[PDB]
């Protein structure tokens, strides 16, 4: 009825202990959603074009041209680690978990509130909030997966990560194809290079509407609406970090010469002279067995062209990376290509009391040293005379093209048969929990932004909106705007997200690296003396494990 | 439609400094290729400068090279001209416009490419002199 | 060589020659292309 | 060992401990002395058996 509550908050995160190790982990969410009318019942097609700014010489990195479908339906998205977890229980889970696996996900939306604005002619102007106990709210849910899916953890447009806080869903839309050609310059480049948006391909066209591909149930103040419960397929995800490289994989030399005094500098030798050694290399025209040549399983990581921009039918695009930079560890200014660098607002970590437009971000530093660094790589010639000469030897130092500030391994790839690599490491609390695997043929073998990604489905995206509330003069043959009376809606979404772990074992003499509360950070995970409250960004890899 | 207007324009000795300003009315001018042009009582359309949308890169005529200063404030919403070291020539109606960054291919305008050398609007105008 | 590999077959005027049914196990084909590229995947950006 | 008749040894065991290094490539007639260094163990990556 009208009186009656269609259900009951709940944001608590239980930890259930199996046999075996495993833990079945259940995280309660529980939101107050505010949402507006829409500012149109129309759909619109929207060309959005920056060719002025690309249109500066040397400038298309920033292209944003694009055609997208503008719908009046609003998108509840909860795929993201922050919605869920709090720091505490992220910290339990980093730091006694080893692995953990995606169960399942099941959501609900109950305590529909509508409300209409009758804003007074007075002529100091006032505005009363009164109560429609008729209006409804439509929500439609997209079980058979017909419609694009749009994860909003790409664009920080998650429902909030504070239970206290109301959040606001994201207005919806997709993109509409369309053909584009951007021919690349730089500064100083004569003319004006072909810079064009050649409208769309018939063949590619798709226009999706809620209305035809959905069922949309009608919700009052008094009706209630939940999803039930999907279960996922995904793989496995490791809470634990890879260290070993190439260089520290199999059977060591052994060491002729122990050091026989404590301190830095007194290093072991091997003894034998490296080319009267013993081994196995892939080098079948020389001597030498170093570790730098001496034959090894296969190779941990691959290199690619960082910041390269591929162009296809919509414009450029980067290359992703799957892997982070080398050594950022040791210093944060040489966090590069393949680190991701996460930008988010007031609802989503950034302090809540802060000021101004300026988004909070930070770059997240992979502890897995799966990555490459390029500066210390070289080419050789197949002779391998040592010391190499200056002909034989291609270094980063060297100029590719004519161009002083580009290298070989700006072009190199080294993915082969023989690479490995891990998956991407969870971020909290703005990284992606799960996503959709492409409909192509051959599918990719890792995403870059979630660590879960769905073989056969999951679930269906949520989309509110606020029924028209139609005023007595509605004329449908008018060409003008609807006229609606102002109406808003605020509903509680629960949401219940199960995975299961695994507790780590102590497998070393040594303690391992965990998340602790101390000085330096204590102040991030408590509250302002005005309410402000901030999620800083936490790893999720800490333990090490052994590749090999 | 949001207009353009121009203000600072007046009288000033020679090899002084002054800075015009360009106010904006409307939601485009963040996103436009700004100019600013000068017509001499009489003579012909000159064009002063040009600063892009993000204020990347800059160009002026040789005439005012290392003389005029372009600049602008989206936060203002505003456009600028310092104009230092003011010498006789100076003395005319300066105007600021918009530079047409795109034009549309067919005549519905389904397509489009980039472009320059038309100026899409005009503002009001401020009249500059130098003498004592 | 077909003689040292294959049982080979005599057909005169009137006799016949039959395979057998053959069956496949090859994945599926589509017959839809996808138009999506890198700079078509996911949200697209607000337009305020 | 690979012959029955020939008494064999045992391979003294050791492995691996994490370590970081940097090793700037040069070639012969690269002025100066290309960045050569041994940084120590990341705690991260300790792991003692």
């Amino acid at each position: 009825g009208v009186g009656i509550s269609t259900g009951t908050f709940n944001n608590q995160t239980e930890f259930k202990f199996l046999e075996n190790g495993w833990v079945y982990i259940t995280a309660n969410s529980s939101r107050l959603v505010h949402l507006n009318m829409p500012e149109s019942e129309n759909y619109r097609r929207v060309v959005v074009n920056n060719l002025d700014k690309t249109a500066v010489n040397g400038n298309m990195a920033l292209d944003d041209t694009h055609a997208e479908i503008v719908t009046p339906w609003s998108l509840v998205d909860a795929n993201a680690w922050g919605v869920w977890f709090n720091p505490g229980d992220w910290q339990l889970i980093v730091n006694t978990m080893s692995e953990l696996h995606l169960v399942s996900f099941e959501q609900e939306i109950f305590n529909v509130v509508l409300k209409t604005v009758s804003e007074s002619a007075t002529q100091p102007p006032t505005k009363v909030y009164n109560n429609d106990l008729t209006a409804s709210l439509m929500v439609a849910l997209d079980s058979n997966n017909t419609m694009p899916f749009t994860p909003a953890a790409m664009r920080s447009e998650t429902l909030g990560f504070y239970p206290w806080k109301p959040t606001i869903p994201t207005p919806w839309r997709y993109y509409f194809q369309w053909d584009r050609t951007l021919i690349p310059s730089h500064t100083g480049t004569s003319g004006t290079p072909t810079n064009i948006y050649h409208g769309t391909d018939p063949d590619d066209v798709q226009f999706y509407t809620i209305e035809n591909s959905v069922p949309v149930h009608l919700l009052r103040t008094g009706d209630e609406f939940a999803t039930g419960t999907f279960f996922f397929d995904c793989k496995p995800c490791r809470l634990t970090h890879t260290w070993q490289t190439n260089r520290a994989l199999g059977l060591p030399p052994f060491l002729n010469s122990l050091p026989q005094s404590e301190g830095g500098t007194n290093f072991g030798y091997i003894g034998v002279q490296q080319d009267k050694r013993r081994g196995v290399t892939q080098m079948g025209n020389t001597n030498y067995i170093t570790e730098a040549t001496i034959m090894r399983p296969a190779e941990v990581g691959y290199s690619a062209p960082y910041y390269s921009f591929e162009a296809s039918t919509q414009g450029p695009f980067k290359t992703p990376i799957a892997a982070g930079r080398g050594g950022a560890q040791t210093d944060e200014n040489q966090a590069a290509d393949g680190d991701p660098r996460y930008a988010f607002g007031r609802q989503h970590g950034q302090k809540t009391t802060t000021t101004g437009e300026t988004p909070e971000r930070f770059t997240y530093i992979a502890h897995q040293d799966t990555g490459r660094y390029p500066e210390g790589d070289w080419i050789q010639n197949i002779n391998f005379n040592l010391p190499v000469t200056d002909d034989n030897v291609l270094l980063p130092t060297d100029p590719i093209g004519g161009k002083t500030g580009i290298n070989y391994t700006n072009i190199f790839n080294t993915y082969g048969p023989l690479t490995a690599l891990n998956n991407v490491p969870p971020v909290y609390p703005n990284g992606q929990i799960w996503d959709k695997e492409f409909d192509t043929d051959l599918k990719p073998r890792l995403h870059v932004n979630a660590p879960f990604v769905c073989q056969n489905n999951c679930p269906g995206q949520l989309f509110v909106k606020v029924a028209p509330n139609l005023t007595n003069q509605y004329d449908p043959d008018a060409s003008a705007n609807m006229s609606r009376i102002v109406t808003y809606s605020d509903f509680w979404w629960k949401g219940k997200l199960v995975f299961k772990a695994k507790l780590r074992a102590s497998h070393t003499w040594n303690p391992i690296q965990q998340m602790s509360i101390n000085v330096d950070n204590q102040f991030n995970y408590v509250p302002s003396n005005i309410g402000g409250m901030k999620i800083v960004y936490e790893k999720s890899q800490l333990a090490p494990r052994k590749l090999y | 439609e949001g207009q353009l207007a121009e203000s600072g324009g007046d009288l000033v000795k020679p090899g002084g400094s002054l800075r015009l300003s360009c106010v904006a009315s409307g939601s485009t001018f963040r996103n436009s290729h700004m100019t600013w042009v000068r017509q001499a009582p009489g003579k012909g359309l000159q064009w002063v400068a040009n600063i892009d949308s993000g204020a990347f890169t800059t160009d002026y005529v040789d005439a005012v090279r290392g003389r005029f200063t372009v600049s602008r404030d989206n936060a203002r919403n505003t456009m600028y001209l310092q104009m230092n070291s003011l010498r006789a020539e100076d003395t005319a109606v300066y105007y600021c416009a918009t530079m047409k960054t795109s034009y549309c291919i067919d005549e519905n305008c389904f397509s489009f490419q980039a472009g320059r050398g038309v100026f899409d609007k005009w503002g009001q105008g401020t009249l500059v002199t130098v003498s004592s």
